[PDB]
């Protein structure tokens, strides 16, 4: 139309871009703590 | 108003006829106010079903924007409140328990009196329509949180309190806002607390037969009848998660209603489980396998029952 | 919670917002292409499909902490799910992690 949308995809880019923030943030956080934990595994097993 | 006030201490002789055709324009107020109440009756009873997502019939929108058409004739409303009864807008076979109303002094009395009585008429007619439309074979019994009849006190409660959500969210910025001071706020509060208590009803069943389940086995010993342990505590968990389950059907709109129903039902439940949990938490090495919640975690459940 | 609470989640009360007429004034001329109806033709299933995106991504996320790392250093186990070497005994490690 566009609209793009009908709130609910513009305002569910409040979902979609922010579900992309839950996803990109999820990879961010798991990336962080996983990276530092494995860093504390070469610390914790090797070192 | 301008002419009967105009300048006095003088001969004024059509003033009687001013009071007579002005007595007919207070039959235009009077007829417009019995028209207001009967307007609520017929214009409300127009609809027959609670809505799809159970919202608000826009006959109520008509009723409140109808009231803001009663708003900005304000000073003519003030003089228009002259010398006329509460029963000059009443279908006389009513009861006053229908009306959250608890003087005869000025027109500011009949201001909040009259308009808040009109929203009481909105309450009784909407309430009646729900009482019909859910149990279509029964007598509509009204204003009754202690009803032994309704099965939809939560549902009717959220319906009606969305209607009042509308009503105070037009008295939000109205002149009625600045008109109906003092009592009429508290009239609206009692109006709320009815349907609030409808949404506390089966929680009062849970607490009711919980502490009754304390009462009937308050006779003998410690619970070697461990069917009483898992009776009170299991069935308490059963009805508790039933109530949390049917709490999920409704999602509130006033934040102060969230605070209201929240702290109401917290204050309903908690001390029972405090003295009762803490009374009977001495029965196993794992009460866990019989008794589930703390008051801490149950409190937390209630505090995220209200997202 | 809110995003599920807009699908059926009224989203008609939002239509009731301007369908208070914004009175005053008198109209009541609400001709919004109402609204965001919406989504019942599979875009609701696109929404729940995205939610499967989320809980799925958490499922593979913490499911990466199922291997310990399979017993041992597969430590950089960032990707991906395989290799069920089932030497369950012993410590070093069922741990994960």
């Amino acid at each position: 139309k566009n609209t793009t949308s009908s709130s609910n995809e513009n305002p569910i880019l409040r979902w979609m871009s922010i579900k992309m923030n839950g996803f990109q943030n999820e990879l961010n956080e798991l990336s962080g703590h996983m990276i530092s934990k494995i860093i504390h595994s070469q610390r914790l097993i090797l070192q | 108003n301008d002419v009967k006030k105009s300048l006095r201490g003088k001969e004024l002789q059509n003033y009687n006829l001013l009071q007579d055709c002005t007595q007919e324009v207070r039959q235009v107020t009077q007829s417009l106010f019995r028209d207001a109440i009967d307007r609520i009756i017929k214009k409300a009873n127009s609809i027959s079903t609670i809505p799809s997502n159970n919202g608000v019939t826009e006959a109520t929108v008509d009723t409140m924007s109808r009231l803001r058409k009663f708003s900005e004739y304000k000073n003519g409303c003030l003089g228009a409140m002259d010398n006329i009864t509460r029963e000059n807008w009443l279908p006389s076979n009513y009861k006053e328990k229908e009306y959250t109303l608890q003087n005869w002094e000025d027109h500011n009395v009949l201001l909040s009196c009259f308009i808040s009585d009109c929203i009481d008429t909105l309450a009784v007619n909407l309430e009646r329509k729900a009482q019909i439309a859910l149990m279509p074979n029964q007598e509509p019994d009204v204003a009754n949180p202690n009803s032994s009849k309704n099965k939809h006190k939560q549902r009717i409660g959220f319906f009606i309190l969305m209607n009042l959500t509308l009503v105070e969210q037009i008295v939000e910025k109205s002149e009625l806002n600045l008109m109906l001071a003092g009592e009429g706020h508290s009239r609206l509060e009692r109006l709320k607390k009815r349907y609030i208590s409808y949404m506390v009803s089966d929680w009062r069943d849970l607490t009711a037969n919980l502490m009754d389940s304390v009462f009937i086995d308050s006779s003998g010993k410690k619970s070697k009848d461990k069917e009483q342990i898992k009776e009170k505590f299991r069935k308490f968990n059963e009805g508790f998660e039933d109530l949390v389950s049917k709490t999920k059907q409704y999602k509130l709109s006033d934040p102060s209603l969230k605070v209201t129903l929240k702290s109401e039902i917290i204050s309903l439940v908690m001390p029972m489980y405090e003295r009762f949990y803490s009374r009977y938490k001495d029965s196993f090495k794992n009460p866990r396998k019989h008794i589930k919640y703390t008051p801490d975690e149950l409190t937390t459940v209630l505090n995220q029952l209200v997202r | 919670e809110h995003i599920e609470k807009f699908l059926d989640g009224t989203y008609q009360n939002s239509i009731i917002n301007e369908k208070r007429k914004e009175n005053i004034l008198i109209g009541d001329s609400n001709i919004i292409e109402s609204y965001q109806k919406s989504l019942i033709l599979k875009e609701e299933q696109i929404n729940e499909v995205r939610l499967k995106g989320e809980e799925f991504i958490t499922s593979v996320s913490q499911n990466l902490i199922s291997f310990f790392t399979s017993s041992q250093s597969s430590l950089p186990s960032s990707l991906k799910d395989s290799t069920g070497d089932i030497t369950r005994s012993n410590k070093d490690s069922g741990s994960p992690l």
